[PDB]
């Protein structure tokens, strides 16, 4: 879940 | 009567973080799907919001201590507050003379009517524009604007947060900084701090209305297909 | 020795369906995120593919009998075949003189190098361009081009199909039409039918390579976030 | 699942 957010949060 | 050394450090790093994530040239806007004036403006505005969410994540990661929260809390705070930070940071392009947001070129000038053509009603746009003019009249210092964004983001009263104690302490320190700054550095601001805290309250109400109207858009796939994957993830209702 | 009345009806409705879903003016392309020449071309090309998927769905819904399949089979066929129909329908903008797809303006002229800047390697682009020139040399009649798209879409040998018998019968009728048309109406085409069936085989190989390279893009969220919700749904691996 | 495809397929 929240793949992009995790990525963006490094 | 005088700002502490650690308080001004917080200010310096917040200001820098804002300059690093807000481009006054707006030159990136040409990369968005163009504006069309159905919901003719939904593609451009969806790109505008998606781009802005990335900026808010970038700003958030440079607030002292935000990065040291758990990844869950970081997401909880971003998912609840993102639309509020966007409404707040957009004040920098808002103009009282046009009652609109002017981002350089006239194609990137957004009237109220432009936003309706993206699927939003006056129920949201009436209080949103009133919020902008009132926040604009406050004539906030840059230091105050960035502190208010950071205080808004670090609210522990968001659904999903788990480390209530930590987030509140961060937010407390930021309010102390804001209160001291206004006292020492803002002549004629004895009532400014309260006014700003009121604007945070207004943001909760705008958030509620925006969420209701986002929900109806995202239940219609011919509209939701125009959104971006980041918009759907952040404004979506999945729980980590 | 002569086309039946029901065979020409199939041709007429396929031709019309193609004219209704393929715009030779390409004027809609200006609505896409502009081209940039990292993966600078991924936003424009993702919009190009997403727009094209909508056209293929529109074409599919006008093939005789496709609409009478179950919604599951319609999705199974579209998810497996969509990239193949796009490669096939793109031949209409391909040019042997430039070895590229020319969609009106020079900004919408796509070289091989343009596609690499969207996350694709020569592993896909070498056989793709060879496929285009060879299909271009066939000099297909409009009737043949549309029949080949419809035959490709109605393949029962796709993962997920359940009504094997129905889909095969539809595809059979379409091949009979194609075979008769070429025999009666295409002078010097005694070998054309076999050549076209070979192009279907080439499409399976291009599909495989495209799927492999799509998978690596979609596992990197900084790239997958640039895709559209329709792309992610259609090229995604969820099963109905 | 396939919300958009269902919509597009009427
Ligand atoms: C966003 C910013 C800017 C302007 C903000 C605007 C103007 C366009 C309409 C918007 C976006 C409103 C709305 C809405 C919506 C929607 Si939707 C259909 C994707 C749920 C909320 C803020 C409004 C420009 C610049 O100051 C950067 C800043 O970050
Ligand atoms: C698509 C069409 C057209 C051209 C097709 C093109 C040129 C650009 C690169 C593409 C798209 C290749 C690729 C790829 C990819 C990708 Si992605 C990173 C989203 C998995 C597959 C077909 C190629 C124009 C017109 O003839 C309409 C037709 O429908």
């Amino acid at each position: 879940k929240h793949k992009i957010l995790h990525r963006l949060l490094q | 009567h005088m700002l502490s050394d650690e308080q001004m450090q917080i200010i310096n790093s917040l200001v820098e973080a804002h300059h690093k994530t807000y481009d006054d040239s707006y030159s990136d806007f040409v990369r968005f799907r163009p504006p069309v004036r159905r919901l003719s403006m939904l593609p451009h505005l969806a790109d505008l919001v998606s781009y802005s969410i990335q900026k808010v994540i970038g700003f958030a990661k440079m607030i002292p201590g935000f990065r040291d929260l758990t990844a869950e809390d970081q997401i909880a705070l971003l998912k609840s507050s993102a639309i509020e930070i966007i409404m707040l940071r957009s004040n920098q392009s808002f103009s009282l003379e046009d009652m609109s947001w002017s981002c350089g070129g006239p194609d990137f000038k957004y009237c109220i009517n432009d936003v309706t053509k993206a699927g939003h009603t006056l129920e949201l746009l009436e209080p949103l524009v009133k919020f902008q003019v009132g926040l604009k009249k406050l004539k906030l210092h840059e230091e105050e604007h960035v502190l208010l964004m950071a205080i808004c983001l670090l609210s522990p009263d968001r659904p999903g947060v788990q480390d209530h104690v930590r987030i509140e302490a961060l937010q407390d320190r930021l309010c102390d900084v804001l209160q001291a700054y206004i006292r020492i550095q803002h002549p004629g601001g004895r009532l400014l701090y309260a006014k700003m805290i009121q604007k945070l309250a207004d943001l909760r109400s705008l958030n509620e209305e925006h969420s209701k109207q986002y929900r109806s858009l995202s239940f219609q796939p011919e509209h939701s297909m125009q959104l971006t994957p980041l918009v759907l993830e952040v404004f979506g209702s999945e729980v980590s």
